[PDB]
Formats: structure tokens, sequence, C-alpha cells
């Protein structure tokens, strides 16, 4: 299928403004990420991201850029078609690799969050790096097939695409396999660690109610007199205590209320005495114990889960614009050509695949650091 | 000063059925609620500790579970070992500890009709200075009933003492005695005495009346 | 005072079904032969007879009838609140006959 | 292994003092809270005492404050509690137990063991034998019903058989019930389609028969 026809009237409006907006998105994400380095394991896979991005779109657009000057855009423009080899091969290459990447991003979540013994295991950040080439050679040996004889390359409609066609040959279906699959990973992987972080703020909901009831149970028996208002508010407290227990921080943690559960029980000793103003002198060493290691965790549980929570919004937008536009290629490839006498589908599929590769830089500069109005709304 | 209240009292199964109890606390306890097996006629013994885990040494028949301040005792197939009282128990300090209400698992069965008896004074015992009439409940279940007293067609509130016994090793059907106590005037002017028995299986309360 | 009724019965064949509903959560409701049939206090869970133990549930559902089931039944509502048996509150009772 | 076993405990006039012991075998006293449970009869249990031996602190329930001491003897490694001006209401079934001290895995395991239990009585009245009264059926009458009835018995342990235990089909017996008098009653019947029912009384050493006779 060679479509050499193209209308007079063809203005290269759509392709010049998609470049631009791309490459620029991928040099201000590339800038305002060297911010940061001088950088987290989730922050460097995001490098790789906007990189695969504009290597991608540096060697895909300039063909068809360069080649608007005649009526025919590209028919042949090297022997042995090698001009459609370029383009066809450019683009099967950075689109699997640009979805790989994306699980890495959702399986290095789902490893941290999901699991704790994950992140107590040394990921060397350095690793990270190492996953570029990696992604490269999985996707390179995959690509590599439809260079063989089998694999067949048609000039679409438009003139400027030659991706794979449906036909006998059972490549393109499996290539969608693996998209359509990757999508259900990374998802798997968000839906994980959405139910993990739903699971830690109520956790730490728990943990910051039981801190309260000790906070404010503590001012009780400053100003109680009797006997039996101090061992009221110490029953509370000490019953706040063992819920909010349940590493070197987790033995830290434990062993904080420890100590502390021992020090209500010294306190409650002398309650049952009668000893009121030496229950209320436990009780004011009770506060500087608590501040030393319980209030430290505190601060690091509040960090630690708004710092996650903001990589995956960071993760959950980026999925989103991937599935929207990958969708169309997988019912492309699914459904067979000859049902479809005036197939449509096969145009749409090729603007969204190209689309989702320029948003993605874009939205890293639309979602800033400065997150907190969508952390919590 | 936590009151634990133990809303199931009385309840009835068989071997293979699942149990359910619940554990009420007064006051919010993290995971100070423990529960007890005690046998008639020995000492109790701990079954599900911190509501988490089980005890070195009981069957992982029980299991228990906590939601919010409500504590749930959870036995997935009954035995003719377990039936025993079951009690809750808190554990928050040392000086705050505080029992339940208590609840004993009974052996369900086919509800049977109670054969009913009355045995008045011997003479003996109306020489002694004291009348006993007694009223007899045999084969009933369960062991809900009622009991009342009528002499000359006037009902009795008091004096009497009711004794009901546990279940046989044949059949669970229980017995219930009651006995009514007064002197020998009152048993020489009044002329008839009758007990009547109210109990789940009898359309009409069943009489049984002496006459001297 | 309360008055209570029941709908469904007639004329069943041996192994059918019938479904009773008599028409109370706090109290306790039983059935009647003319003999105890069941009863259903709450979730204290619920007793039955001697030949009434595994043919019956009990909403009475009545399955795999025999040939001696045919008789009138009734409802009833027990009105202590300790299970005392004490039922005043009797039903006027339906036909119904087995084969 | 770790056992408790409870001893002291008896009759014991109102107003008057026990002393009841728990000693402890395969543990030191040293390392473990003893708590003390009291369990009424046809009631649940009721914790009324508690000693921390590695302190020295001590704890009773607010009903019994004023009226009863404990004390831990780590020379002997046991424990000692005294009650003074007893009432009514104290007759009842005396517990020990163990609990481990705060922090660890046996402080959440509260009572992991419990001890045999001693029973205390506490009634102002004398000894008496057992006064059979029997029980005779209707003249009209299938099945039959015998009984023997015993009244004003002081002592709690008492055995009732009929035909020397030959009868042993269809004999029920009542628990103890107490009167208003301080003194116990209890009964027994049998189902039948001569009848001797023998009630054999040890704390009073005293045996009465009966011959019950269709009236
Ligand atoms: C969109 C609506 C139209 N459809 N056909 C039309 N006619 S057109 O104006 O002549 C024309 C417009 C756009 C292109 N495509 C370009 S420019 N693609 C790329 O740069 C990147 C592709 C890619 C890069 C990295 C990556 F990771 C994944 C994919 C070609 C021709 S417009």
């Amino acid at each position: 299928e060679t479509r050499q026809w193209l209308p007079p009237g063809e203005s290269p409006a759509i392709s010049s403004v998609m470049f631009s907006a791309g490459v620029l998105g991928n040099l201000i994400a590339l800038a305002l990420l060297a911010r940061r380095w001088r950088l987290s394991l989730f922050h460097v896979l995001v490098t790789e991201l906007v990189f695969t991005d504009l290597l991608g779109t540096c060697l895909i657009s300039p063909v068809v850029l360069a080649s608007y000057a005649r009526n025919q855009t590209l028919v042949a423009l090297a022997p042995e078609s090698r001009a459609c080899t370029y383009f066809a091969f450019a683009m099967t290459f950075f689109s699997l690799a640009t979805m790989l990447m994306l699980f890495a991003m959702a399986l290095e979540r789902y490893l941290s969050i999901g699991h704790p013994y994950f992140y107590q295991r040394r990921v060397s950040r350095s690793g990270g790096l190492a996953v570029l080439p990696v992604i490269y050679a999985v996707s390179l040996l995959f690509c590599s097939l439809p260079l063989l004889d089998y694999g067949q390359y048609v000039q679409y409609c438009p003139g400027t695409w030659c991706f794979i066609r449906h036909g006998r040959t059972a490549y393109l279906q499996l290539y969608a396999t693996l998209l359509l699959l990757l999508i259900v990973s990374v998802l798997a992987c968000n839906f994980s660690v959405i139910l993990n972080l739903i699971r830690a703020r109520r956790q730490l909901a728990d943990l910051e109610d039981n801190w309260e009831t000790l906070n404010d149970n503590l001012k009780v028996i400053e100003k109680a007199d009797n006997a039996a208002q101090v061992k009221d508010a110490l029953t509370k407290m000490r019953a706040a205590a063992l819920d909010a227990q349940k590493s070197p921080e987790m033995k830290d943690f434990r062993h904080g209320f420890d100590i502390l559960v021992g020090q209500i029980d010294d306190a409650l000793k002398l309650a049952n005495e009668g000893k009121v103003k030496e229950a209320q002198a436990a009780a004011e060493q009770l506060k500087t114990t608590r501040n030393a290691y319980i209030q430290k965790y505190l601060e690091r549980a509040r960090s630690t889960l708004a710092e996650e929570t903001d990589h995956l919004i960071l993760l959950a937008i980026m999925t989103i614009t991937f599935a929207v536009c990958s969708l169309p290629f997988t019912i492309f490839a699914y459904m067979n050509e000859t049902s479809s006498r005036k197939e449509k589908w096969d145009l749409q599929a090729l603007r969204f695949l190209s689309i989702n590769s320029i948003i993605d830089p874009w939205v890293f500069a639309i979602l800033r650091p400065p997150v907190l109005r969508l952390m919590r709304s | 000063d936590i009151q634990m209240t133990q809303s199931p009292s009385s309840l009835s199964a068989s071997v293979g059925d699942r149990v359910t109890i619940t554990c009420r606390a007064s006051q919010s306890v993290s995971s100070a609620v423990a529960w007890y097996q005690q046998k008639p006629g020995k000492a109790p013994k701990l079954l599900i500790y911190s509501a988490s885990s089980l005890y070195s040494g009981v069957p992982s028949r029980f299991s228990g579970s906590r939601s919010g301040t409500d504590f749930t005792l959870t036995i997935s197939s009954l035995q003719p070992e377990d039936f025993a009282t079951y009690y809750c128990q808190q554990y928050l300090y040392y000086s705050l500890v505080t029992f339940g209400q208590g609840t004993k698992v009974e052996i369900k069965r086919t509800v049977a009709a109670p054969s009913v008896f009355i045995f008045p004074p011997s003479d003996s015992q109306l020489k002694s200075g004291t009348a006993s009439v007694v009223c007899l409940l045999n084969n009933f279940y369960p062991r809900e009933a009622k009991v009342q007293w009528k002499v000359d067609n006037a009902l009795q509130s008091g004096n009497s003492q009711e004794s009901v016994t546990e279940q046989d090793s044949k059949d669970s059907t229980y017995s219930l005695s009651s006995t009514l106590t007064l002197s020998k005037a009152d048993y020489e002017k009044h002329k008839v005495y009758a007990c009547e028995v109210t109990h789940q299986g009898l359309s009409s309360p069943v009489t049984k009346s002496f006459n001297r | 005072q309360v008055q209570l009724q029941e709908s469904g019965g007639g004329l069943v064949q041996p192994g059918g079904s019938l479904r009773l509903s008599c028409a109370i959560s706090r109290y306790a409701m039983s059935w009647f032969r003319q003999e105890f049939v069941a009863v259903a206090r709450r979730g204290d869970g619920a007793f039955y007879a001697d030949s009434v133990q595994g043919r019956f549930t009990v909403y009475l559902q009545m399955n795999s009838l025999k040939p001696e089931d045919t008789a009138v039944y009734y409802c009833a509502i027990d009105s202590d609140t300790f299970y005392s048996g004490s039922y005043d509150y009797w039903g006027q009772g339906t036909q119904v006959t087995v084969s | 292994e770790v056992q408790l076993v409870e001893s002291g405990g008896g009759l014991v006039q109102p107003g008057g003092s026990l002393r009841l012991s728990c000693a402890a075998s395969g543990f030191n006293v040293r390392s473990f809270s003893i708590h003390w449970v009291r369990q009424a009869p046809g009631k649940g249990l009721e914790w009324v005492a508690y000693i921390s031996s590695s302190s020295g602190s001590t704890s009773y329930a607010d009903s019994v404050k004023g009226r009863f001491t404990i004390s831990a003897d780590t020379s002997k490694n046991t424990a000692y509690l005294q009650m003074n001006s007893l009432r009514a209401e104290d007759t009842a079934v005396y517990y020990c137990a163990r609990w481990g001290y705060w922090p660890g895995e046996p402080w959440w395991k509260a009572f992991d063991y419990w001890g045999q239990g001693t029973l205390v009585t506490v009634s102002s009245a004398s000894t008496k034998g057992p006064s059979v009264f029997p029980l005779a059926p209707s003249s009209k009458s299938g099945t039959a019903a015998l009984g023997c009835l015993v009244k004003d018995y002081f002592p709690e342990p008492v055995t009732v058989s009929w035909n020397s235990g030959a009868l042993t089909s269809g004999v029920h017996t009542f628990p103890a019930v107490l009167q208003s008098s301080g003194l116990y009653s209890l009964s027994s019947v049998v189902t039948v389609p001569t009848y001797i029912c023998n009630v054999n009384h040890k704390p009073s050493n005293t045996k009465v028969d009966k011959k019950v006779e269709p009236k």
C-alpha cells in the first residue's frame, strides 16, 4: 500500500507545532529535573522517560518535516526503501521502550510502597541509570523481528506514516499484546499503590488520633485535683499508647511506647496510693519522653506519606495519558483489516501514538512540586 | 471503671456449627481483651490472648477478631470437649480487671413435652413442723420455663425455691424442682394446692393439683 | 389485641414445599399443629420438635412432607421476654392437608 | 510445670478472719505479679486482689477495700491473703493466677495459668444431720416418679443414691439451694416404669434411710 497522492493544499501546521511543543517540553523537563541533580529513585526514572521522548522526537519527526517540499511527502527517498525503514523502525522502537519505561516507574512504586522488605533492600540509585540500556535492549530485540522478510511496511493515506501493517503474519497482534499487558501491569501497580496509600492514610490517622488522645488527657491531669480524675485520664492514655504502637525506626517506635507505658504504670501506681502531686510530676516527665521518640516518628510519617503520594500523582496522570492513546492501537491491531472496507481506525491509532509522547513531558511541566493543593483536595 | 458487657448469655448449637460471641467494652481498649473457658467443676483456661494470637496448647478451632470497640470470639466447629462456659476479661491495667457476664454453650435437640409431677408433704415432714410441696418438671427443653404456685385458686408470690440440673449424658433434657415451704397451720387451713407449668412446646400450661 | 394471620395452605403433595408466613422482633414466634412444631426467638437460633427437626425450617418452609402432617397449623407469640413459653395471642389457623 | 495450689479455705463465721495461701511451683514469684480472683456460685468471675512482688504494690477491689490484706513471701515463694470482717456474700471460690510485667510476651498472656481454687463459706449456723423426707406419688399413678427430700443439712456436700447405686436409670440429683434459715436443701427423683433411697453424709457421719410406698 503506497499512497503517493496528496492534496496540494497541505500545510506543515500540525507537524511543526507538534515538534516544537515536544522539544520544548522535553528541554523544560530536563532543565527542571537537573535542578534536583546535585533526586530520588523515582525521579531518575522520569529523567529517562523524557529522554526517550526527546531522543525519539529528534529521529521520527525531522523525517517528515524536510519532506514537505514536494507534493508526494515520501515515496522512496533512499534506495531499498530506506526512508520508511528508518521511520517505521524508530516509531516501533520508541513506542514499546517508552511504555516499558513506564512499567519501571510503576514497578518501582510497587516494590517500595507495596513491600516494606524491598524498601529495606538496597536498590542502587545508579542502577536506575542502567535500566535505560536494558529497556532499549529488550525493545530492540522485539523490534528487530519486522526487519526480517515476514515483516511488512506499507505507506498510510497521509503519506507520512508507514507503521506495521496488519496481515497474515502474526506480529502486529503480538506487538499490541505486549502494549496491552503493560497497560494492565502498570494499572495493577497503580491500583496496588493506591490501596497501600489509603491503608497508610488510615494508619497515620489512627496514629494521629492516639497522639491527640495522649496530649488532651495529659492537660487534664495537670488540673485534676482529685485522684479519681487522674486515674481516669491515665486509663485512656494507656489504652491509646498500646493502640499507637501497633527497620531501625520500627524498633525505636516500639521501644518508645514500651518505656512510655511503663511511665503510665508508674503514674497509675502513685494515683492508687493517693499521691496526686507525685502522679502529676510523672505526667510532666511523660511529655518529654513522648516528644523525644514518638514525635520524631510522626513527623517522618507525615513527610514520607506526603512525598510518596506526590510521586503517585505524577505516575497516575502519565499512565492515564498512555492508556487513552494506546487503546485505539490495541483495537486496530486486534481487528482484522479485511473487516473494514475503508479502515479509519488505523489513522486514528497513528495520531494518538505520537501525541502521548508529546503530552508526557508537558505533564511534568504542569505538575510542579507545589502539588499540595492536588494532594489534599 | 470500665464495665465489660457480654451480649451472648445463652446459645444452643451442635457439633460442626459456628458460634459467635460478642464482647463490648465500656471504654476503648486497644488489645486488652481475653477469652477464658471454664468447665463445670474445673478451673478456667485461657483460649485467646490479645484477641489476635492463639494460646499455646488450645485447639485452632477458636479465633478472635476486633472491630472498633467490639471483640468477637469465633468457633468454627463445636466438639463434645468444647461445651463449657465462656468469659470475657479486660486486662488494661493491673488494678483494672473486670469480667463479663459469661456465656455457656448448650447442646440443642428436639423439643419434647415436659412431664409434670406433684408431691405433697409426707407424714413425717408434717410431724417435723414444716410442710414442703414439690413440683417436678422432667424432660423439658430449653432451660427457660416458668412454674407458678396456686393455693385455693390464688397465686402465690415468694416462698418458692427452684433448682435446675444440667444436661444429661444420654439426652440434653434438664430437670426442674420447685419446693414450696409452709407451716402446719397453713397446710391444715388450706384445702388444695397446685403448680402450673408454662414452657415452650405446650399449647396449654400443664397444671398438677393435690387435695388433702 | 395483635391480629395474627398467615397465608398459603390447602392440599399439598408428598415431597413438595409450602412457605407459610405468620404475621415480633423482641418477642418469639411459635407454630403448633392440631402439638408443638417449631419456635423462633431471635440471633439466638430456632428450635424444632421431634418430627419437625430436619423436615421443616423456620417463615415456616415446610419441605419433604409426610401423610401424617395433615392438620391445622396455628401461630402464637410469646408474651414473656424471658422465653418462658407464655402464649396468649393465638391465631385463627389455616387448614393444611397432605395427599 | 507452672502450677498454683491454693489452701486455707473452708468454713468461717461472720465477722471473723481467714488466711488463704497460694503456693507457686515452676517459677519465681518475684518475676510475676500474683492475682486473686473470686467467683460466686451461679455467677461469673471477679478480680479481688493483686500484688506485685517486684516493687511491693498492692491493689484490691472497690467493694473489698479496707477488709483484705495481701502479701507475698519470696523466701517461701508464695502469697498470703488475710480476710477480716467477712460477710454473707463472701461464700465463693478463690483462684490464684500470675501475670507478667510490662513489657514482654507474658504480659499480654494475662492469666495463662489458673490455680485449682479453694471454697470459702461464711455462714453462722451449726451442723445438722440430713433430715430425709420420702416423697410418695399419688394413688392414681404407666410412668411413675418417686423421690426422697433431704432438708436441714448444714454441710454442702451430700450424696443421695437409690437402691445402693443399683437403680441409676432416670435418677436426677438437683443442686443444693440455700434457704432463708441458712440450711441447704436437696431433692432427688427417679423415674420407674423395693425402692430404698440412701443418703450418705460424710461431714455429718449420719446415715438415714427411708421406705417409700405408693399412696
Ligand atoms: C497528528 C495528526 C496528524 N496525522 N497525520 C498528519 N499529517 S502531517 O501534518 O503531515 C504529520 C503530523 C505528525 C506526524 N508525526 C510526528 S511529527 N511524530 C513525532 O514526532 C513522534 C512520534 C513519536 C516520538 C517519540 C515517541 F516516543 C513516540 C512517538 C507526521 C505527519 S497530522
